[PDB]
């Protein structure tokens, strides 16, 4: 299609400030019941549609991960993905930057941006990932 | 689901599992015919409803199964069911509900699938890019691998411990003609098989297979009228859907397996320590290991000890995967949940020859899940509790 | 199926039908939420069981639909159903059965499909993937077209006679915003549209559409508990499978539609001449015309007279396809069976505005089949009989 | 890499190796006498014992349709039909010939020809019916 496929994921989860400020993940807190979640049309706990935007911590912690040697079609292998827990008590699934056989559970990691896959036009989709701090 | 009246299983049916060159309808019909003949049915239209589970063969699989038995028509309402790997168990569940509620007195559930005859892209076994974890590269083996890594982190389990699940399940299947892979395999062969997503190697993953099974269920009075010698009582059966949220979970647990099994124990009045055999969703070695804890066979954190102590094989508290599991049969999506029930019935009846559990089991439990979009552990879970229903 | 206690429809939901870019799960969620809002259900923890029909999208359609509503979990068993085009009606049937039997007091049936985001156009639907007729190139257009060719041969009816079905159904849909195609079209425009499978031209074929619909059902007490002002009573509902054989059946008849409609009349106690509106499986113009006789709306041989005399449009014995039918909505396989019911309910309630039938209908029937299985005219058939359930 | 079929199907279409005229095959159940196409068990009585019955090469077009929008991947137009045989069996098959030329109750004769391309893009040869002289 000459109307392009996406090159970014996703404006309601990963905030890239237009003035060049550091990107951050964001959640949305239900104003009725207080549930924090990623962006959704209605609160899955109480069905309210009234929210407040909550910027999320850029530091998280690898809860678990796996080195992927046989993965999705079209992604370069090996790659790594993980459950990354944020201190706001939200869990984010994301790729980890780096080499196989180097991550451990409960390791601290920091948000970063990079290509997570190629789109239908064979151009990279840029999204959030996490990387080692030191 | 509470049963409004007693429901019993009469005849069951089961094809060989593996690579078949006959399709899902032929396999399903073979299993249905066996189950009907094993129920001493002389008038096929005594069967008042049929449910058939399938994953991706077609939209009219149950009608395609029964048409070759001459049974389609105004006296056989057929509904096909789907919940990925839950489907075959849900088919039996629907039949049980028809009988328990008095909608019918005799019903049949079939689960059937043929994968290997058909070109299935690979995208059919996965969710769409729309699913957030899939957008970021998730594959099922890596999702379960993360569960294994977390379990090794918490318990000190090694890859060799995980591989012993394949070893055990293939051992159980040694003399089972229905199973596909069977017999002795060494831990080093399992561990040294190709790495898919650490620590899951190829031999720790169930494979795609073709097969079918069927279960006839009926009222107490129907068991007497059919002259069924060893009717198996449905002590309980439970269907759940998986909770969705984005909070940290303990993935060495399993929210829906925990709640489904607890509800099954409460409704049936049978606790987990009373279960003598168990068929469960061993799509990967780590799943069976975690489910020892998730189902309450042992305490939190004790699944590794349970395995190493031999508590999940012959002589132990509960023989887990006595037919060989998905790790020996492979996994025809629509079939497995019905097939677990067929083999548990055969074990309760003492009919499994060289793979028969001794002493004879009296309580048999079965479990399949299925699916799992982002934020869920699984989409569905279906569990059955079956007990000996004949006297002395 | 005889209902063991009364069962009533509270809220219904319906998306617009046509080419959607949002997928089946979003469409299904929109219809389900609309049905819940229409039932004064304002919390995720009220509905007690859910059934979701689908053809080709997914093996866990209902869990995908309900995920974002926070309704999946231990207190919502979800089962997905398939019988090609019957699936949306079978989902409502399963929900009705749960309520009628007392398994639940409040349940929901959803039908949903997105076809257009998952296939290329320029091709017709085949028969079943594993079917022998599919090997030889069978497409559903031609399978119905053959019925028209034979009907024309035996009765002298012309393509211009069959075209009157599209004219009427599109007229009915003129003011209906949910339909895809609607408004004034002449016989000449129908007949001169491009041939698809002789003698079915484009405008005599139902569209390959996306959409969803949902139906909440509950007990008499639950309607009162929810403050439902116009509960619609389920007077009957029947599911059959189609007879299978390779003999020369009269394809201008329809074995399963004849027997299913007769059973519905018998169980409900309502005869065909008492039906005020009817949504049927008008996948092609010929189907509606044949079903006038198969369903007993008129005597043998009078189907075309029935049409020509206005008996199936406003002011006649039975307004057939008042929403516009499949020839105006198009036909998302998993959705149509539920969508017929949602619109029949709205008509009973006087809620259809510019396409409202007058006098207000008191008895509404619906019909979907499901096919592609060789040796059957249809693999399945599901019909519902609904009546006013609020007094005056 | 093992090859796709080029013939459909030995259980219904017999091609004599001696070069005799091909024919469709029915089977008669020995227990109840029902005639059907090949099956593992009889739909009427569930017997598994049958005798093979060569069927008439001549039949009648019960109905047909000229197909302009086909299955994905099939060249168009093509024609298919219900062809009824004297043995009271109905066969689904493609018809050889041109659109706008067939009629109900037309007599037709068995013939072999390509019905579709296989996954190696070689023709699958099967049973069709054609007009008689
Ligand atoms: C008749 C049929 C083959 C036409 O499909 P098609 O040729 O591929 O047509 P396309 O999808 O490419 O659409 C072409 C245009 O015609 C219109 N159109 C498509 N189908 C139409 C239909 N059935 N009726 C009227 N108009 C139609 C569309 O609006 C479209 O324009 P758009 O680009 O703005 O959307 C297809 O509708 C069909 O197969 N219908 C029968 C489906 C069926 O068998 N269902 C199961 C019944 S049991
Ligand atoms: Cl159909
Ligand atoms: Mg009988
Ligand atoms: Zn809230
Ligand atoms: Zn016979």
């Amino acid at each position: 299609e000459k109307e392009p496929d996406i090159t970014f994921f996703h404006p309601d989860i990963l905030e890239v400030p237009k003035d060049g400020g550091l990107p951050y993940l964001k959640g949305y807190r239900c104003k009725k019941c207080g549930q924090l979640d990623f962006k959704t049309e209605m609160c899955t706990n109480c069905w309210s549609e009234e929210f407040e935007m909550v910027p999320l911590s850029r530091r998280g912690k690898v809860y678990s991960f796996s080195d992927i040697y046989i993965g999705q079609q079209g992604l370069a292998t090996p790659y790594i993905f993980a459950y990354v827990d944020l201190p706001e008590n939200l869990r984010v699934f994301a790729q980890l930057e780096g080499e196989v056989d180097t991550y451990r559970c409960d390791e601290e990691v920091e948000l970063t941006l990079g290509p997570i896959r190629m789109n239908n036009d064979n151009l990279p989709i840029i999204s959030y990932k996490f990387k080692k701090i030191a | 689901m509470k049963l409004q009246r007693e429901v019993y299983i009469a005849g069951v049916g089961e094809t060989k599992f593996g690579k078949h060159t006959v399709d899902f309808d032929v396999l399903g019909r073979e299993a249905a015919l066996q189950a009907m003949n094993g129920s001493n049915i002389d008038r096929p239209d005594m069967i008042q409803s049929a449910y058939v589970g399938n994953g991706m063969n077609d939209m009219t699989t149950g009608q395609a199964v029964f048409r070759g038995l001459g049974m389609c028509g105004p006296n056989l309402p057929i509904i096909n069911v789907q919940s990925a790997c839950s489907a075959g168990a849900m088919a039996v569940f629907c039949a049980i509900k028809d009988v328990a509620t008095g909608v019918t007195d005799l019903s049949i559930g079939v689960g059937t699938e043929n994968h290997t005859m058909h070109r299935q892209s690979g995208a059919a076994f996965s969710a769409a890019r729309s699913d957030i974890e899939t957008m970021h590269g998730a594959v099922m083996t890596g999702k379960y691998a993360m569960r294994a890594t977390r379990y090794m982190h918490e318990t000190g389990a090694t890859i060799e411990d995980l591989a012993m699940i394949t070893v055990k399940n293939r051992k159980h299947a040694t003399h089972n003609p229905y199973a596909w892979f069977k017999g002795a395999i060494t831990v080093e062969e399992v561990v040294n098989s190709r790495m898919v997503a650490y620590p899951m190697t190829l031999q720790q993953c169930c494979g795609i297979a073709d097969g079918a099974a069927a279960v006839v269920v009926g009222s107490k009075e129907m068991m007497k009228k059919l002259g069924i010698a060893k009717p198996v009582k449905v002590a309980g059966v439970v269907v759940e859907s998986g909770p969705y949220h984005n909070r940290p979970r303990d993935i060495t647990g399993d929210d829906i397996t925990e709640t489904t099994s607890e509800k099954l124990y409460e409704e049936s009045g049978i606790g987990p320590k009373e279960v003598n055999i168990l068929e469960l969703h061993d799509a990967f070695t780590i799943a069976e290991l975690l489910y020892y804890e998730c189902m309450g066979l042992c305490k939190k954190g004790d699944g590794l000890k349970f395995l190493r102590d031999g508590q999940s094989t012959y002589g132990g508290q509960c023989v887990v995967s006595p037919r060989g599991g998905l790790l020996s049969y492979g996994h025809p999506i629509g079939a497995s949940g019905a097939a677990q029930i067929a083999q548990n019935v055969k074990q309760l009846r003492g009919e499994c020859g060289g793979y028969q559990v001794g002493p004879t089991p009296k309580v048999a439990m079965s479990h399949v899940t299925g699916g799992g979009l982002s934020g869920t552990e699984h989409a569905a879970c279906t569990m059955h509790m079956l007990v000996k229903g004949w006297g002395s």
